[PDB]
RNA sequence: GUGAAGAGGGAAACAACCCAGACCGCCAGCUAAGGUCCCAAAGUCAUGGUUAAGUGGGAAACGAUGUGGGAAGGCCCAGAC
RNA sequence: CGAUGUCGGCUCAUCACAUCCUGGGGCUGAAGUAGGUCCCAAGGGUAUGGCUGUUCGCCAUUUAAAGUGGUACGCGAGCUG
RNA sequence: UGCUGAAAGCAUCUAAGCACGAAACUUGCCCCGAGAUGAGUUCUCCCUGACCCUUUAAGGGUCCUGAAGGAACGUUGAAGA
């Protein structure tokens, strides 16, 4: 007997809110990636996103230990010849403070179509006020 | 400042100290004596 | 540790309020404030602020020594006030004060007019001398280092904004 | 904020010194304001201007309803200028030409004259090879556009043949020579972009 | 000895290095090399340390009051630095 | 080797830092000017001619300087030969 | 380069804290730019009819309607293969 395979028409999704005013970036992002792939759900399948929508309010006070707030650097290539742009942690915070959590979970998540779908279910905010209160999201200690 | 790769005290007034992760010799009297392990 | 062991004797006329990990101190020469480190316990032992580390840390005794020396400098500032002296040896190198700017004149074709911060006052009795009073030792050493940095004293003639508390050495202009 | 002129032609201005100034004659009609945008409504502080007069049987019903609700006469286009803090423009106002009664330098932005499918020698100022001395079918061609096998790709932004011009370009800090409040003229010095009949955004200078 | 004439698992990828010898089927279990935060199956497992360098995750002569451990010491409660 | 065309010139270049200028400094057997040497720094800039096939060179004359290297000793499905 | 400052009663630009510092990096100036699938924002204009069916669905077919606008054609352009 072919065991259970969760059909994407009948699987249901919840809504979670994560506080991030001092969580460590790597551990927080790993737990976001775990709930986003859906591995807290017993109807789990690889080829079907059984994930859960996660709203990370206050995504700029994510605290990083070590000397990483002045030493951890981020690289992205433009596409031209000399274009290797590079910004530290505090400078990436000062430019666009949600890109840090988005790059972290975009590193941890799978790659390709389903990985980009699981990332599409992750929307983060640099403040304390979201606009998805019509969804009834529940808080989650993560 | 001579940027040696082996700093070494050359009198009694010289003091070996550690700024920023490098070693330095700072002297009170002779500015030739001032060194830095780099 | 060793400086952190013998605590400071705060006299009368100088209030202190332990605002958790902040300390404020008030008096006749103005008030000061210092955010202490989060590994350092201070206490008010009714005429004396005693010191120790909060444990859970191994950076205890260095930080407690810094906290003791900072409160000592704060008490000395609020009850007496420091008074530094700079001077201008050279050819016509002349200063003046105008309330809170020090209109220097140091051979610079643009005029060097340094704007002094809040808790600092100055007086230039001799027109090659500056004497300035203050409460916060760090910022008055800062302003004195700024004025000495405007014209560092050379090793050939001793000109420039020479410290009156630190003499220098001058190389002979040989040949 | 700026004005939206139409570049008529270039001519001289003589002074009593005897100097000759290349003067461009930007006519500037009364620029109508159609819609003023603020933070709570829209997202920035900026106004919308229009000039001229289009045919009634050529302005479509969205544009005509936009202008008629805006409360001005049916113009000929739309442009949008940011508001430096200290300007509160009314939606019925009509920005005249006397805005430049105090400035000395303006920055003029317009569509440059499109010169076709211009090659490399005309476009990016390359050079040529020889016209004799053996040279065969290669008098004005680009030449080597890369290296051998590493990269193994023409690097992005390589200078090549394409369409020169017909693009918005901006000249910075041309001196205003005259402001004619009667003929509705702004007389600048130099070489502004665009041909006769081009539409030029004239702003007060930055540098 | 292995490849050649040998598949599989590991070392990201990587004939010869580590475990291992594929007769065929099974949506059964135990395990070796290697591993158990996430990509990626399994310990954000327990006990006690060490590191502050991203060392771990390329490296020498030589230099250094980095820091932890041991043992010997030579001045010192008649006053040591 | 059932083929990847091999020196130099032209035309395009792009990268590295072990920097030639410009920027910032520390020391000087640095009075000033001109310097010497060392540390950070690659954003831009970096010569015309005589002779040779030349790269290289020597030379004449400028320049703020006439960088050192890679890129199949870059570049012949682009060009002499 | 410093100011204050302890582990190290002194000293100390540093471990706590703060200030200064380059043509380098982020900006400021110019240009592209919502295919930015994360496809955004604001303004304006237009469509306000009937039934018929079975598997009832974000379903299909019929009669009337054809708006805003676009496209086509023509005269063309200091726009252009
Ligand atoms: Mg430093
Ligand atoms: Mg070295
Ligand atoms: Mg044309
Ligand atoms: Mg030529
Ligand atoms: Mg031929
Ligand atoms: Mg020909
Ligand atoms: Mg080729
Ligand atoms: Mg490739
Ligand atoms: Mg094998
Ligand atoms: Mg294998
Ligand atoms: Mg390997
Ligand atoms: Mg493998
Ligand atoms: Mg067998
Ligand atoms: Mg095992
Ligand atoms: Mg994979
Ligand atoms: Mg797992
Ligand atoms: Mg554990
Ligand atoms: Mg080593
Ligand atoms: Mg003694
Ligand atoms: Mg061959
Ligand atoms: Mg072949
Ligand atoms: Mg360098
Ligand atoms: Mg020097
Ligand atoms: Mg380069
Ligand atoms: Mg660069
Ligand atoms: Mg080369
Ligand atoms: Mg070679
Ligand atoms: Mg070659
Ligand atoms: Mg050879
Ligand atoms: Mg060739
Ligand atoms: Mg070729
Ligand atoms: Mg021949
Ligand atoms: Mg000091
Ligand atoms: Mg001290
Ligand atoms: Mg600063
Ligand atoms: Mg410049
Ligand atoms: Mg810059
Ligand atoms: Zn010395």
């Amino acid at each position: 007997m072919k065991t259970f395979t969760a059909k994407p028409e009948t699987v249901k999704r919840d809504w979670y809110v994560v506080d991030a005013t001092g969580k460590t970036l790597g551990r927080l992002a790993t737990e976001l990636a775990r709930r986003l792939r859906g591995k807290h759900k017993a109807e789990y399948t690889p080829h079907v996103d059984t994930g859960d929508y996660i709203i990370v309010l206050n995504a700029d006070k994510v605290a990083v230990t070590g000397n990483k707030r002045t030493d951890k650097v981020y690289y992205h290539h433009t596409g031209h010849i000399g274009g290797i742009k590079q910004a530290t942690f505090e400078e990436m915070i000062a430019r666009r403070p949600e890109r840090v959590i988005e790059i972290a979970v975009k590193g941890m998540l799978p790659k390709g179509p389903l990985g980009r779908a699981m990332f599409r279910k992750l929307k983060v905010y640099a403040g304390n006020e979201h606009n998805h209160a019509a969804q009834q999201p529940q808080v989650l200690d993560i | 400042m001579k940027v040696r790769a082996s700093v070494k005290k050359l009198c009694r007034n010289c003091k070996i100290v550690k700024r920023d992760g490098v070693i330095r010799v700072i002297c009170s009297a002779e500015p030739k004596h001032k060194q830095r392990q780099g | 540790s060793r400086v952190a062991k013998a605590p400071v004797v705060v006299p009368a006329g100088v209030d202190v309020k332990i605002n958790g990990q902040v300390i404020t101190i008030k008096g006749k020469n103005g008030e000061l404030t210092r955010t202490l480190n989060d590994a350092v316990e201070v206490k008010h032992a009714d005429n004396t602020l005693t010191f120790g580390p909060r444990d859970g840390y191994a950076d205890g005794w260095a930080q407690a020594g810094t906290a003791r020396a900072l409160l000592n400098s704060m008490v000395i500032g609020v009850t007496e006030g420091f008074t530094k002296k700079l001077q201008l040896v050279g050819v016509g190198y002349r200063a003046a004060v105008k309330g809170n700017v020090i209109n220097l004149s140091l051979g610079f074709s643009h005029p060097v007019d340094h704007q002094l911060p809040a808790g600092i006052t100055a007086e230039c009795p001799t027109q090659t001398e500056i004497v300035l009073k203050g409460a916060d030792k760090q910022v008055i050493g800062q302003v004195a280092a700024d004025l000495r940095a405007y014209r560092r004293p050379e090793p050939y003639k001793g000109k420039g904004v020479r410290y009156a508390d630190e003499v220098v050495r001058t190389k002979e202009a040989k040949k | 904020i700026g004005l939206v002129g139409k570049k008529v032609g270039m001519t001289r201005i003589f002074t009593e010194d005897g100097v000759s100034i290349p003067v461009t004659v930007i006519e500037v009609e009364a620029n109508r304001v159609t819609q003023v945008k603020d933070l709570a409504n829209d997202g920035y502080r900026a106004i919308q201007v229009t000039t001229g007069a289009k045919k009634a049987n050529r302005v479509t019903k969205p544009e005509a309803g936009h202008f008629a609700k805006a409360g001005v006469e049916a113009g000929r286009g739309l442009w949008e200028f940011r508001l430096a803090e200290g300007e509160e423009f009314t939606v019925g106002q009509s920005i005249s030409v006397e805005l430049f009664a105090d400035v000395k330098k303006v920055d003029v932005t317009g569509t440059s004259k499109g010169k076709g499918f211009a090659g490399t020698v005309k476009r990016w100022n390359f050079r040529t090879q020889d016209a004799t001395h053996g040279n065969s079918l290669s008098h004005r061609v680009p030449g080597s556009i890369g290296q051998n096998q590493t990269p193994g790709k023409v690097f992005k932004g390589k200078k090549m043949a394409g369409q020169m011009g017909n693009e918005r370009v901006t000249v910075q800090s041309l001196d205003v020579v005259r402001v004619d409040a009667e003929r509705n003229l702004l007389l600048v010095k130099g070489a502004v972009p665009g041909a006769t009949g081009s539409d030029l955004i004239v702003k007060p200078a930055v540098k």
